[PDB]
């Protein structure tokens, strides 16, 4: 009966394990009154959560307790928590073990502090962390690899050998979904029409969303643009006013091949990945290019995995075979992957006991976990 | 949705039936009237939640309530969110803090103007000599002061699991879990939307 609660630095999906798919998915928000003092359309509350935080933003200032995948507010984390179990879930953490997430790299004092809040606040039976990417690979029915996960705020490689990920060869990327909504906002606004109001910049994500794509070839599909229509789209905003982009559809997700765009010295995800690679064991090195898996929203632009294969085809030596696998369920892959291992009565073994937290205290964590 | 002329009434009398004090969202303004609702929990025994969330609240009264948080040892949480406050009178609560057994709840998030590097840096000083402090409601800028905090709010909490340790009192299955993991899939999970 054990809980899963991956915690995006975005959106929360939390559920129970063995299941398909998450029972709960809301957005990792704390919204509190704008400001200009008591201007309140609420009643007696201090701060709204989850949905009622996305509506009503009118008069709140929406606040994420986690930034690039770690926890920068730890009472708006225990918010969203309590919200998660009591509010939306609907169950006693008491009487279910859980399953939480982190990000690669994450300090080890959040790691304490995550598991402390589960044994102290909410007396959970049991609880494990597992980090995103591992959960994803096993998600993919896999042991041994290397994942890209690019969420909202940042993006990690990270190679994994047998359950285990690696932490001198995780490479970190600060480029993800957000960089892109705001680099397609820059090259719209320039041209024609004003993407201020942030009500319209999530019209500037659900085009991203729904229109751009990854180019195999940069340089042609610019040529292509110039000479002929054949990549143009139209998109209807709410006003009834519609809008034709064509070459801003390949030109958004460019960036995360070639950051510069965005003014960034740092390399592409295809160079990233392909890095982490070669600092990993030589003899493991085969089965990580064999075994790259995309996991994470910002993955899932059409023909990503097909310019990643390039790529990473022309860094990588002649002799290895390069596959990149591309999941469905990609934006829930970490949360299926943590359903499944919750599942597996070999992992039952694994969970960290309330008693031993009372003994040892949260330290426990970095052994028996990693 | 409160009348606050009764209920200060019931501080000041110490109902035994009021352990919420609960003024979010008022139009009162006035600084007198939250200063004596400081010094009227002062000597207040029944109380553990004085919340005042979002009453253009400033910086007198913070330091009314700094002051007071010694003279009061029943408030267990206090709440001064959305309010009008700057680094004065969230450090002066701080210093009061400094000595102060009771509250293991604070909260200040939304407020009037970023605190500043140097007042948040403080912050983490005074409170690193308070123990029973549990939960902050504050978002640290800096990464310095807010993995410190974190530090002693942990060291806090673990005080509590210490003395309840002592009052309550007197690899092959990784290989083998990992030959699991790769023989599922999702065809075994209960499909729902
Ligand atoms: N079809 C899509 N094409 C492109 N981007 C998408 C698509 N669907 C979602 N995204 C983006 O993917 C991101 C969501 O990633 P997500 O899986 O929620 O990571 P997260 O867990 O919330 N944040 P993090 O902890 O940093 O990984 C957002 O920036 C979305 O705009
Ligand atoms: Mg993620």
């Amino acid at each position: 009966a054990a809980l899963v609660v991956d915690n995006g630095s975005g959106m929360c999906k939390a559920g129970f394990a063995g299941d398909d798919a998450p029972r709960a998915v809301f957005p990792s928000i704390v919204g509190r009154p704008r400001h200009q003092g008591v201007m309140v359309g609420m009643g007696q509350k201090d701060s709204y959560v989850g949905d009622e935080a996305q509506s009503k933003r009118g008069i709140l200032t929406l606040k994420y307790p986690i930034e690039h995948g770690i926890v920068t507010n730890w009472d708006d984390m225990e918010k969203i928590w309590h919200h998660t179990f009591y509010n939306e879930l609907r169950v006693a953490p008491e009487e279910h073990p859980v399953l939480l997430t982190e990000a690669p790299l994450n300090p080890k004092a959040n790691r304490e502090k995550m598991t402390q809040i589960m044994f102290e606040t909410f007396n959970t039976p049991a609880m494990y962390v597992a980090i995103q990417a591992v959960l994803s690979l096993y998600a993919s029915g896999r042991t041994t690899g290397i994942v890209l996960d690019s969420g909202d705020g940042v993006s990690h490689t990270v190679p994994i050998y047998e359950g285990y990920a690696l932490p001198h060869a995780i490479l970190r990327l600060d480029l993800a979904g957000r960089d892109l909504t705001d680099y397609l906002m820059k090259i719209l606004t320039e041209r024609g029409y004003s993407f201020t109001t942030t009500a319209e910049r999530e019209i500037v994500r659900d085009i991203k969303e729904k229109l751009c794509y990854v180019a195999l070839d940069f340089e042609q599909e610019m040529a292509t643009a110039a000479s002929s229509s054949s990549l143009e789209k139209s998109y209807e905003l709410p006003d009834g006013q519609v809008i034709t982009i064509g070459n801003e559809r390949f030109r958004c997700p460019e960036a995360l091949f070639q950051p510069s765009f965005l003014g960034m010295e740092a390399c592409g995800i295809h160079e990233t990945t392909y890095n982490s690679i070669m600092k990993c064991d030589v003899d493991i090195r085969e089965d990580l290019y064999a075994n790259t898996v995309l996991s994470g929203g910002t993955t899932m632009y059409p023909g990503i995995a097909d310019r990643m294969q390039k790529e990473i085809t022309a860094l990588a030596k002649s002799t290895m075979k390069i596959k990149i696998i591309a999941p469905p369920e990609r934006k829930y892959s970490v949360w299926i992957g943590g359903s499944i291992l919750a599942s597996l009565s070999t992992f039952q073994q694994m969970w960290i006991s309330k008693q031993e937290y009372d003994e040892s205290g949260p330290s426990i964590v970095h052994r028996k976990c990693f | 949705p409160t009348v606050i002329e009764d209920a200060l009434d019931k501080i000041k009398s110490n109902d035994p039936d009021t352990t919420e004090v609960n003024l979010n969202n008022i139009e009162n303004i006035t600084t007198q009237t939250l200063t004596r609702f400081a010094e009227a929990l002062k000597d207040n025994t029944v109380v553990k939640t004085f919340s005042l969330a979002n009453t253009h609240a400033d910086d007198s009264a913070a330091m009314a309530i700094a002051e007071m948080l010694k003279v009061n040892e029943h408030i267990t949480n206090v709440n001064v969110e959305s309010n009008f406050i700057t680094g004065k009178g969230i450090l002066a609560i701080m210093r009061a803090l400094q000595h102060n057994t009771v509250l293991t709840e604070l909260r200040f998030h939304n407020q009037r103007h970023i605190m500043g590097s140097q007042v948040e840096m403080e912050i983490v000083k005074l409170l690193k000599e308070n123990t029973t402090l549990l939960r902050l409601g504050y978002h640290f800028e800096l990464p310095g002061p807010r993995m410190s905090m974190t530090s002693i709010l942990t060291r806090n909490m673990d005080k509590q699991r210490q003395k309840r340790l002592q009052e309550q009192k007197q690899r092959s299955a990784h290989e083998n879990l990992m030959e699991a993991i790769r023989g599922s899939s999702i065809k075994q999970l209960k499909r729902v939307e």
